[PDB]
């Protein structure tokens, strides 16, 4: 996931996909929208992530 | 900030404290006493190119 | 609202002011001699099955005791393991100790002291931790002492280092249910006195409290590892009185090297089984081919002074007319013993004894409590 | 003597054959064996009642050398003004000693003891508005003063500019002079309600030298010596928290002076209202009736001509009756001017703080006329052993010099040979192998070097930085916090800039290529940057102290005088004349011959408003 | 930040705390993997409480 500082002007959300990989646009208007769905996705893609790794070791 | 869980098999942990001994290791390194302070080098040959 | 500093100075060098120092040595020794006046030809369990419980906790890593707790409990245990099976040959021991809440078994009941000493030089390597468990050790030790048979006391030594236990069940049911086997645990703490080993020896012990120990000292836990090596007085409710049914065997001599029944490996020398021809390499142990316990004259003479130990010596007076100036069992001149200016000859240092009143020096009479277990004059009385 | 008998094995002894004093029966619970020749005193640390006679000897002597089992204490008169002054009367050391020694003291040492200790505090120099007098509670001590006559209940008036004169004097005769100050009983000068913060500690060695300081309730003027790092500011505060007077401290650095008010306003309840700097920069004093001022030697001793308004604040300063002056670093004290700061500033206590309590000229023993009586020694040994400070491994290393530059080291003038001892090439690869060894193991390194080409060369040819006095604030400043935070940054070359009172990172490692002759202050200065290192608490933490030295020059000289102040304190410097990574080591500097060869030549290249606009 | 979640502590949680299993037992066979149920009950408010 590629984030957008509170610096700059526009603000866009950069999506990653694994296997080429897909990627996706998502841009925003408030800030706080940003923040709020950067920490959920974050934290998903965290336990998928977690799940993953544990799944591969297994 | 963010949250990240390690699920562990109990078997493998041990493995990392063998890892955390390894970096115990690396302090007995960072605070070992150099060979010219721990003995003599006076009958050893002179320093040089 | 005044200052530390400007206070007067402490002055400790003009703080410090500046015989019968023999006399004060001699009423603590006498006292030391009181204590040993309970002299009692108490019947005793020569057959043991001992099961010593070592704490490997978290506990453990406290550095109180030099250098660590955990190494010296288990070289002490190492020299207990040799003076036990020294002075008592025919009992069997095992080695639990309770980690991670859990209770491992490390070594198996058995008369070889090589395997226990081996199993703690093993342990000594590992790092203790966790939280210990009572209630684990003492199920373990009761499965362990189930097949031990009704003629061999069955005896627990539990080294508690911690002061709080978790168990996975009720500790009281385990307590009655070792009361119910007849098995009496010693239990020697390190820190403080807790309530639940102390209910449990007194449980055990038919009531008796003295058998919860607690140390002082480095030494003292030396006293209290050598204590526990003496048998414990039984009970006069105690009605097991079986004969128990042993050979003894002769040591074979043999050029040639032969499968012993025990381990099936080639040793030149062992014991000829008397019941069954097999040989085994060490003593005393049972025999693997008939299950008969094969023992020589000594090992039942190592436990015979338990059975008739002596009276301890009496001081003599000092108005009493020595028999001899010089000692009896080893001729040292007594000194001149004036431990003040007209001291003359107080608290002489012969010991006399009870029935041929013969007089020892004190290094006599320390060495005759320690080392031999037979008085000299007695002997050397034409009875 | 005794009618003792000379034996043949006394032959040699310059009369210091001392077997004529009979030895007691309960000698050896006795701790002490007092010479008669100079009155130094043995102590044997390892026997019972030890301590209890090393409080009673660091009361009463001074200590020339403090090792792990023999301590040896001097008894002399300045240490006999200072026993007598915290309470201990005459008879009472007397039969101290008497008690705790194996030979008796001889009537030598008991007529010096009484000599000594009798005749102190009849003089005594007290201030009143500004003004020194000179009292004595005797009439006729005013009446043999007929030599040294400075007049201008029994007391007249002295010059303020000769006060060191009258101290002087009266050292010379048997009537030293008594300088405390009542500050209990002082109601002129106006109270301050400076006091320590509740959540200040205060380390037990630190009690123990304001114990000393403050023992008989009032403030006795004198030096106090502690390392580096040991919190000799937080004595002075705590000096100024139990005075409760107009403080003025002087300071070297106006850094310095900025690390005094920051300690101020932060262990203390002093407001920064009633602080007041006298600097460049800040000129602006306290409105109060009392308060704190603090200020640089040099400005206070400025003879050159001065600003108007640094003019107006000297004379504020001149005017007011200071109730107590903090020096720190007094062993600049001593120089010209700086000796006038304690005769143009009227302050009754005078406390001394320093960490470097030696002078290579004798003008060292002047603080004793200048401040007072050096009031208490730390033992850095003690310090080290407690964590306070840390424990520096001092050593020596021994670098050979090579035989085309030791040929150009015998055919040159000794300012030549000094720069051309330094640049020989076996201590670059010493100072090089030091470095790789001590960065691998994770080392803060400072390497020192008075001689500035020296500096410039061996940093550009290792590839690190370099602080010198040419070099701008604001790049020492990057430099400096790029040492302290960036980890590639982990050794940085400095000269004399560091060895002065300048902030610096701490370090573990110090690597000393040159030095400013036999100088042991800048030696223990250097020492000092590194005993206050933040894993003191660690377990078997060491720091570490390298003198590279060239062999067979005067430099090894200058290195054993410079290292005689270090073995005082007790430091062991090792040799090293080998290290175990020589041959090995990737890249040596200068290990071909033509590159010695060239590095060898390059040392020795080193030596009307309209006729205005015509104009 | 890092916590390791050993078996034993698994277990140790399915005991003490009845209310965990429950919520173990219909939602790990069913709908996401057991490590992502974990991280789930770290981040809530049911750990907290
Ligand atoms: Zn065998
Ligand atoms: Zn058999
Ligand atoms: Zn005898
Ligand atoms: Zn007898």
């Amino acid at each position: 996931l590629q984030a957008t500082p509170a610096s700059s002007e526009k603000m866009m959300l950069r999506l990653i996909g694994k296997v080429k990989p897909q990627r996706h646009m998502f841009s925003f208007n408030n800030r706080t929208v940003m923040d709020n769905i950067k920490m959920t996705l974050q934290q998903i893609i965290s336990r998928y992530k977690d799940a993953d790794i544990y799944e591969e070791k297994r | 900030a963010t949250l990240h869980i390690n699920i562990t098999t109990a078997s493998d942990e041990v493995a990392q404290r063998e890892l955390q001994e390894r970096q115990a290791e690396e302090k007995r390194k960072q605070n070992a006493v150099p060979e010219w302070h721990k003995q003599s080098t006076i009958g050893k040959t002179a320093l040089g190119r | 609202g005044g200052y530390a500093w400007e206070d007067e100075i402490k002055r400790s060098w003009d703080l410090v002011k500046v015989m019968a120092s023999l006399v004060a040595s001699i009423v603590e020794a006498r006292k030391k001699r009181t204590a040993k006046k309970n002299i009692t030809p108490y019947q005793r369990g020569i057959i043991r099955s001992l099961i010593l419980t070592l704490d490997c906790s978290e506990a453990m890593l406290e550095k109180d005791l030099r250098p660590n707790r955990h190494a010296m409990i288990i070289q002490y245990a190492i020299d207990f393991v040799h003076e036990f099976f020294d002075q008592n040959p025919i009992s069997q021991m095992g080695i639990i100790i309770m980690r991670n809440g859990l209770a491992q078994l490390v070594s198996q009941v058995s008369g070889n002291p090589q395997d226990h000493i081996d199993a703690l030089k093993s342990i000594r390597k590992q790092e203790p931790k966790g939280n210990p468990s009572l209630q684990n050790a003492l199920e373990m030790a009761r499965g362990l002492l189930l097949p031990v048979p009704a003629h061999c006391t069955r005896e627990v030594l539990i080294v508690f280092g911690s002061l709080s236990t978790t168990d996975p069940g009720d500790i009281h049911q385990t307590i009655d249910s070792l009361v119910s086997e007849k098995i009496r645990v010693k239990v020697l703490g390190l820190s403080a006195q807790v309530a639940i080993c102390k209910e449990l020896c007194k449980a055990t012990n038919y009531g008796d409290e003295s058998f919860y120990k607690i140390l002082l000292d480095e030494t003292h836990l030396k006293e209290l590892f050598n204590e526990a090596v003496t048998p414990l007085p039984v009970n006069k409710i105690n009605k097991g009185f079986t004969l128990v049914k042993m050979g003894f065997p002769t040591r074979i001599f043999e050029d040639t090297p032969t499968f012993c029944s025990c381990h099936s490996k080639l040793v030149y020398g062992g014991y000829f089984c008397p019941n069954c021809h097999s040989k085994v390499c060490s003593l005393p142990t049972v025999c693997p081919c008939c299950d008969l316990m094969l023992i020589l004259s000594t090992h039942l003479a190592r436990s015979y002074h338990h059975l008739m130990p002596l009276k301890t010596f009496a001081e003599v007076p000092t108005t009493e007319k020595f028999r001899s100036e010089d000692c009896f069992s080893c001729q040292s001149r007594f000194p001149i013993l004036k431990n003040h200016k007209n001291g003359k000859l107080l608290t002489s240092s012969r010991y006399r004894c009870e029935d041929c009143k013969q007089e020892f020096c004190v290094d006599c009479d320390v060495f005759i409590h320690e080392i031999l277990h037979n008085c000299p004059g007695c002997e050397s009385k034409p009875v | 003597p005794a009618d003792f008998v000379p034996d043949s094995v006394s032959g040699m002894f310059r009369s210091h054959d001392f077997s004529y004093l009979r030895l007691r029966p309960d000698h050896a619970s006795r701790p002490l064996w007092i010479s008669p020749s100079d009155g130094r005193i043995i102590l044997e640390s390892f026997s019972p009642l030890a301590e209890q006679a090393q409080d009673f000897l660091v009361t009463i002597a001074e200590p020339i050398s403090r090792p792990s089992h023999i301590h040896e204490y001097k008894i002399t008169a300045y240490s006999l003004y200072a026993a007598v002054s915290v309470g201990l009367e005459t008879d009472d050391i007397i039969s101290v000693l008497d008690r705790l020694s194996k030979v008796p003291v001889a009537e030598s040492i008991i007529n010096f003891i009484k000599g000594a200790t009798i005749s102190y505090g009849k003089v005594k120099l007290v201030i009143k508005h500004n003004r020194y007098f000179v009292e004595t509670t005797q009439a006729d001590i005013l009446q043999m003063l007929l030599n040294d006559s400075v007049i201008g209940v029994h007391s007249f008036e002295i010059a303020n500019e000769s006060v060191e004169v009258v101290k002087k004097r009266c050292q010379e005769i048997d009537y030293p002079v008594l300088e405390e100050y009542d500050f209990r009983n002082d109601h002129r000068n106006p109270d301050l309600d400076i006091d320590l913060k509740p959540s200040t500690q205060i380390r037990p060695y630190q009690e123990k030298s304001l114990s000393k300081m403050f023992g008989n309730g009032r403030a006795r003027s004198g030096i106090i010596v502690l390392p580096c790092g040991a919190g000799k500011t937080l004595v002075g505060i705590t000096a100024a928290c139990t005075i409760k007077k107009s403080v003025i401290v002087l300071c070297t650095s106006s850094v310095s002076v900025m690390q005094w008010r920051q300690q101020f306003l932060q262990w203390c309840t002093l407001q920064p209202e009633n602080c007041a700097v006298f600097t460049s920069d800040n000129k602006e004093m306290f409105q109060t009736e009392s308060g704190l001022v603090v200020s640089t030697y040099s400005m206070v001793a400025n003879t050159r001509n001065r600003s108007h308004d640094s003019q107006k604040v000297m004379d504020f300063l001149t005017g007011r009756e200071w109730g107590f002056i903090i020096l720190d670093e007094v062993h600049v004290v001593p120089a010209a001017m700086f000796r006038r700061v304690v005769s143009t500033i009227a302050a009754h206590a005078k406390l001394g703080l320093t960490a470097t309590l030696v002078r290579e000229d004798d003008k060292i023993g002047d603080l004793n006329f200048l401040i007072g009586p050096k009031l208490y020694e730390a033992n850095w040994m003690e310090l080290s052993q407690k964590g306070h400070i840390a424990n520096v491994q001092c050593a020596e290393v021994w670098c050979p010099m090579t035989a085309e530059f030791y040929q150009e080291y015998l055919r040159e003038t000794a300012r030549k040979r000094m720069l051309l001892y330094i640049m020989n090439p076996t201590k670059f690869q010493a100072c090089q192998f030091l470095i790789q060894y001590h960065e691998r193991r994770g080392d803060k390194i400072i390497v020192f070097s008075d001689n500035v080409y020296a500096l410039q060369e061996y940093a550009l040819k290792m590839g690190k930085p370099f602080i010198y006095g040419s070099t701008p604030q604001q790049e020492r400043m990057n430099i400096l916090q790029n040492f302290q935070y960036n980890d590639q940054i982990n050794t940085i070359f400095l000269s004399k800039v560091g060895d002065t009172s300048i902030d610096l990172p701490e370090a573990t490692c110090l690597i000393q290529i040159s030095s400013h002759y036999g100088s042991r202050r800048q030696e223990a200065q250097r020492l000092g940057r590194i005993l206050r290192a933040k894993r003191r608490n660690d377990e078997g933490f060491n720091a570490f102290f390298y003198s590279l030295v060239s062999k067979d020059t005067q430099e090894m000289y200058y290195s054993t005088k410079r290292q005689a102040f270090l073995v005082d304190q007790g430091y062991a410097f090792k040799v090293i004349t080998h290290l175990h990574g020589m041959e090995n080591i990737p890249n040596l500097a200068y290990a071909s011959p033509r590159e010695r060869r060239e590095l060898l030549q390059e040392v020795l290249l080193k030596n009307h408003p309209l006729i205005r606009k015509m104009y | 930040v890092n916590v390791n979640l050993s078996r034993e502590k698994i277990l140790n949680i399915f005991e003490n705390y009845p209310i965990v299993k429950k919520a173990y037992t219909d939602n790990v066979p069913k709908n996401f993997k057991e490590p992502e149920f974990w991280a789930r009950f770290f981040s809530s408010k049911l750990f907290r409480k």
